[PDB]
RNA sequence: CGGUCCGGCCGGGAACUCAAAGGAGACUGCCAGUGAUAAACUGGAGGAAGGUGGGGAUGACGUCAAGUCAUCAUGGCCCUUACGACCAGGGCUACACACGUGCUACAAUGGCGCAUACAAAGAGAAGCGACCUCGCGAGAGCAAGCGGACCUCAUAAAGUGCGUCGUAGUCCGGAUUGGAGUCUGCAACUCGACUCCAUGAAGUCGGAAUCGCUAGUAAUCGUGGAUCAGAAUGCCACGGUG
């Protein structure tokens, strides 16, 4: 993949990160039934303020690698190529050819 | 005196205890006719017992698990088989010949890769 | 098949009567493994023959049987310019196979609104040595003494 | 749709801006690439250039455009027929 | 008493490891209960092995994790002390739970 | 487009992992990120260093790397000189303590990375091609390997056409499982493209 | 078997000749047996004329034939004076919902109209 | 067994199921016949299994200058204040049409309503999420337990039993559309899924033509997982009937 796609998930990380305390905050004001509507009015005028990178939904698990973002597998962090190239290597523990 | 076989078939595992009585078949705690809402399994549960002459003769106290209706009529069979042939063992020419003693060892296939099921290939044309 | 000619797998009797016939016949009544309805299908059309003929339920299906097991049918060979159809001695497994295939096929072909009514009431045409079942077989025979030129 | 708990969704950009053009009572073209927020009623009067990708289309706000979204009022795909 | 779980990918491994501590807590302390087998995860994978276009070419790998339960029925000061002490090989990951 | 990796076929059998470790999947792709990291900065490191197995092992939190190696002397030079200067940057990188073990490679000639590497080198240093198959196969079989497959492929002396060749002595049987077969593939980066190398060692057969 | 203007055959049960009426269903037929004690089992056969007097007020208290038909129509000339999306794809007859127009459309499109 | 709140529940017990680990077992091994005393074939005998037991993995030299420089890598060429980089919005979902692959159907071997029985295999910590309460409902609140043979996803459905419809474009079918909503997520207009009420298209078994399948198979019935905030009729797996 490229290197600006590669910087651009780095920092959607960073951000979702730094203000993952303050936008769950927000959120259990909005969904907390027991609060006042111009709270909640606020806190989702302030969830509007915060940018959008902050959130978790936006970035997108790359391969670790090489920043493929499709083939993803979450276990190994890897697409399913170089997953493959591990595994035929011996790279990877306790992993074979099945049968059954 | 309660003589033992182990029973099974398609996923399913019978354990079946044989007390020589009347002819009493519980099944789980319940009877014949209540557990198997059906007319064929309760003929294969019958059917070495009237192979040979032991409706009246054996009580029994079966416990079944995993499968299906004919999955545990089955195991059933078959441990009835076993347990018979543990308690007599000159049954084992007649039940042979039945094909009783032999446990039926059709497993369901896996799906396999590129078929929708284990032998259906996908639809195929040219064009 | 081309290397061998196979040997077949046993069949169940059924728990009502012990026929391995009628098992047979609930086998090719029965569509997507639902055999619990085809056996109670059969079941109640022969309770309504027997009703309506005072034998056995399995002696006025050997009977409906009887009048529709062909003799002798026909197979496309075509080794010159057109279609020879050539007959041949059928077998009695095909010929109780055949059988109880066109039955089923009228049984739902008719209009009755039960399939024990349709499967009922074409039994008992086919006792009577009327009906679809019976036209079918009298059209194989038809075409049998038609080419019977051809041996 | 949304749920009722949250509310309706706005821009705050927007509702600045309407907040604005009510208090002055100007009908001058507020250009927008809200799409996304839902029209209020303090909003009824006000000429408001919806962006549609290529450019932005004036809405004139009805009474009847409050429980919708700007983007409604701006078609991104023009289509006029194929002969 | 002392519930010990081990997990890992080589079952040789894990009885190599499970009989060692058994007889390690035998000599030491008492009433090791027994190696109790639990069942094995088969964590199965399927991947397409074309970098580009081919759908229906996959590999279809696994891995299994062996499990292993060993129970130690009277701790003595020792029993306890000299069985953490004792190490064992890499891919086995150990588990104690007292009570 | 046709052949199963050996290795990874072999894995069960007769060949280990070149990482025994075991993880959650909390720790387990971190793991892996953390061995890929190491074993490319020890090969561009030890790239004249005759490296071919590079073992990684984590036990209770600290990494365990054995290098399996040609030969020792230029890794190590004084006993944890270049051994601790690398260990001290695999600590770093793996962010657990380090440990190094040298495993030495008798028999150089029979190690399937060593000989596609040492083809590459030659390749990239412009020889024919063919002599250094010969002579790789030749000094394998002479140093008692029962059988030897190497192969190379495309822009072959600067050839615009792509095409692979490929020598065997012995007998190398891939389908036969409990075969040791040592197999591993090199990479020549020639001024013409990519000259691929790939090498099958039959040792014998595992009575297992 | 004359309700709310319309007539309901007399032979049907009691739900399904109320699902005659445009603006009920089998729930709401549920409800509206329910609010008069009537069995949903028996005709419109066999009912004394003040069951059917209970089943025309408790009918009466929706919206039906008439009052819903115009209501409807009025939604969507609400949309076509807007002139939104959904008004749009209602007068170019397109389907509103977010459904593909690539392929299978047939029901807001009709049958296929050849190139000739 | 002994005891019970009748629930392996509770003392207990280790046989049984099961769980793994190791091992045995089937080898034309035996008997007869044929065969060129060969290879081998046919049969039966036992046996859980008989001749490759079943299923998988495993894909020779090479072919198509097949495919992929958009996984990656890379010779060379090109751009370098742009062919590079950042952001908002839009688009990849368009629609006179044509094709492929699928899903649901045209019903009575069925639809509905009530009651009720039997699975396997899997996933789970920024997660699975009981119980209880509210809501017709999707769901909401409080909230245990669980890194999990312990807890959760999670009641399997088809089936069976009774009643019902009684051959109709129907109590089939569910498209489409209106209204009211829930959840996810900064955010569901373009462009999400789901729920409720209403709506109730075509369709009454499919032209020439054509596809799959030889046994636990097809057919049919449900289940789970990956990807994933959310979003499958797809994919990969699982068992039921057969
Ligand atoms: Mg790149
Ligand atoms: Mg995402
Ligand atoms: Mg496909
Ligand atoms: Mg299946
Ligand atoms: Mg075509
Ligand atoms: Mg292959
Ligand atoms: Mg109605
Ligand atoms: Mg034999
Ligand atoms: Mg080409
Ligand atoms: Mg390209
Ligand atoms: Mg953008
Ligand atoms: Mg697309
Ligand atoms: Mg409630
Ligand atoms: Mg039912
Ligand atoms: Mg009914
Ligand atoms: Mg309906
Ligand atoms: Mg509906
Ligand atoms: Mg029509
Ligand atoms: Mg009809
Ligand atoms: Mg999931
Ligand atoms: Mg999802």
């Amino acid at each position: 993949a490229k290197q600006s796609m590669k910087a651009r998930e780095v920092k959607r990380v960073a951000l979702a990160d730094k203000y993952f305390a303050k936008r769950a905050e927000l959120k259990a004001i909005i969904s907390d039934v027991n609060a006042s509507d111009e709270d909640r009015w606020n806190a989702v005028l302030k969830l509007q303020t915060l940018p959008r990178d902050s959130s978790p939904s936006r970035q997108r698990n790359r391969c670790r690698q090489t920043g493929r973002p499709h083939g993803f597998l979450r276990k190994f962090g890897l697409s399913r190529i170089k997953v493959r190239e591990a595994a035929m290597r011996g790279e990877i523990p306790g992993l074979k050819k099945a049968s059954w | 005196n309660q003589y033992y076989g182990t029973g099974r078939r398609k996923s399913s595992a019978a354990r079946v205890f044989i007390k020589p009585g009347n002819g009493k078949i519980v099944i789980n705690q319940r009877s014949l006719e209540q557990y198997f809402g059906r007319e064929t399994a309760r003929m294969v549960v019958r059917q070495p017992l009237e192979l040979v002459d032991m409706v009246e003769k054996l009580d029994l106290y079966i416990t079944v698990k995993g499968g299906g209706i004919s999955g545990q009529a089955g195991a059933i069979r078959h441990g009835i088989t076993r347990a018979l042939m543990e308690y007599d063992e000159s049954l084992r020419s007649e039940l042979r010949k039945a094909g009783f003693v032999t446990r039926d060892a059709r497993q369901v296939e896996r799906k396999k890769v590129g078929l929708r099921k284990a032998r259906r290939r996908p639809q195929f044309s040219k064009r | 098949p081309r290397r061998r000619v196979i040997g077949q797998r046993k069949i169940l009797p059924d728990p009502k009567f012990g026929s391995e016939l009628l098992a047979k016949f609930v086998n090719i009544l029965m569509v997507d493994g639902k055999k619990s309805t085809a056996e109670s299908i059969v079941y109640s059309a022969l309770e309504t023959l027997a009703q309506r003929s005072g034998k056995s339920e399995l002696e006025a299906f050997e009977v409906a049987l009887e009048n529709v097991r062909p003799t002798v049918e026909v197979k496309s060979r075509r080794v010159g310019g057109s279609t020879y159809q050539v007959p041949v001695e059928v077998r009695p497994v095909r010929r109780n196979a055949l059988a109880m295939r066109w039955i089923v096929e009228a049984a739902r072909k008719r209009g009755d609104k039960s399939m024990a009514l349709r499967l009922a009431n074409e039994l008992s045409d086919a006792a009577e040595n009327k009906g679809t079942a019976v036209k079918k077989r009298e059209d194989v025979h038809r075409m049998a003494e038609a080419n019977k030129a051809f041996a | 749709p949304r749920s009722l708990k949250k509310g309706p969704f706005i821009d705050l950009h927007l509702l600045k801006k309407v907040e604005k053009a009510v208090e002055s009572g100007d009908k001058k073209p507020l250009r927008t690439w809200s799409r996304r927020s839902t029209i209020f009623p303090n909003m009824i009067g006000l000429t408001i250039a919806v962006h549609n990708g290529r450019q932005h289309v004036p809405v004139f706000v009805t009474d009847e455009m409050v429980g919708h979204k700007l983007g409604e009022f701006a078609p991104t795909r023009t289509y006029r027929g194929h002969a | 008493r002392i519930r010990i779980r081990l997990k890992a990918f080589d079952h040789r491994l894990i009885d190599q490891a499970t009989a060692e501590i058994v007889e390690t807590a035998k000599r030491t302390g008492a009433q090791v209960r027994g190696p109790i087998p639990l069942p094995t995860r088969k964590e199965r994978f399927t991947v397409l092995i074309s970098p580009h276009v081919n759908k229906d070419a996959r590999d279809q790998y696994e891995i299994r994790t062996h499990l292993r339960l060993v129970d130690i029925v009277e701790p003595t000061e020792k029993t306890v002390d000299a069985l953490m002490r004792l190490d064992l090989a890499a891919g086995v990951d150990v588990q104690i739970s007292l009570g | 487009g046709q052949k199963v990796h050996p290795n990874g076929i072999r894995l069960g059998i007769v060949k280990p992992w070149n990482s025994t470790w075991f993880a959650n999947t909390k720790e387990f792709a971190d793991n892996l990120d953390s061995d890929f990291k190491v074993r490319q900065y020890l090969t561009k490191e030890l790239a004249k260093a005759s490296v071919s197995r590079i073992v990684i092992e984590r036990p209770a939190k600290s990494i365990r790397v054995t290098i399996h190696t040609a030969r020792p002397g230029i890794v190590i030079g004084k006993k944890g000189e270049d051994v601790e200067k690398l260990r001290k940057v695999v600590a770093d990188i793996a962010g657990v303590p380090a440990q190094i073990n040298i495993a030495e490679v008798r028999k150089p000639e029979l190690d399937a990375k060593l000989v596609a590497d040492s083809i590459t080198s030659q390749l990239e240093r412009r020889v024919m091609f063919r002599r250094a198959m010969k002579r790789a196969v030749q000094n394998a079989m002479r140093l008692g390997a029962k059988g030897i497959k190497v192969e190379v492929s495309g822009r072959l002396g600067g050839a615009e056409i792509a095409r692979t060749e490929w020598y065997r002595e012995g007998r190398v049987p891939l389908h036969t499982l409990r075969a040791d077969i040592d197999y591993n593939t090199s990479e020549a980066h020639t001024t013409y493209g990519v000259i691929g190398v790939k090498v099958w060692i039959f040792k014998g057969e595992i009575l297992g | 078997a004359r309700i709310a203007g319309i007539n309901i055959p007399d032979h049907k049960h009691a739900v399904i000749a109320l699902t005659s009426i445009y603006g009920v269903g089998k729930t709401r037929s549920k409800a509206i047996l329910a609010a008069a004690g009537i069995a949903e089992d028996v005709k419109i056969s066999e009912l004394s004329e003040g069951q059917i007097d209970t089943l025309r007020d408790e009918v009466a208290k929706f919206v039906v034939e008439g009052d819903l038909r115009r209501e409807i129509s009025m939604s969507i000339k609400r949309l076509m004076d807007l002139g939104c999306y959904r008004g749009l794809r209602h007068r170019r007859g397109l389907p509103v919902r977010g459904q593909r127009t690539k392929t299978n459309a047939r029901t807001r499109k009709g049958p296929r109209k050849p190139i000739k």
